[PDB]
């Protein structure tokens, strides 16, 4: 029973990760923050100052 | 005109340094040159 519950739990993790786009929310937020910082830094080259 | 070699290019006063490669991007007749996020020129149409 415990082996079956563990296997079904892993399968449900797989399905939830696949279905929910925001499952990897922390990592995607980190990547987005870094990308936004880099894009802002690049854009400041376009500012006259 | 020099392609595929790092050269100093002055295309109607852009005055930049870089290597020129032929591009498949299509420019409409009115518009001359393209731009990137940094608003630095990423593609130029030859004047001649």
């Amino acid at each position: 029973l415990i082996a079956n519950q563990f296997n079904s739990a892993i399968g449900k993790i797989q399905d939830s990760l696949s279905s929910t786009p925001s499952a990897l929310g922390k990592l995607q937020d980190v990547v987005n923050q870094n990308a936004q910082a880099l894009n802002t830094l690049v854009k400041q080259l376009s500012s006259n100052f | 005109l020099v392609k595929n070699k790092c050269v100093n290019f002055n295309f109607n006063g852009l005055t930049g340094t870089g290597v020129l490669t032929e591009s498949n991007k299509k420019f409409l007749p009115f518009q001359q040159f393209g731009r990137d996020i940094a608003d630095t020129t990423d593609a130029v149409r030859d004047p001649q």
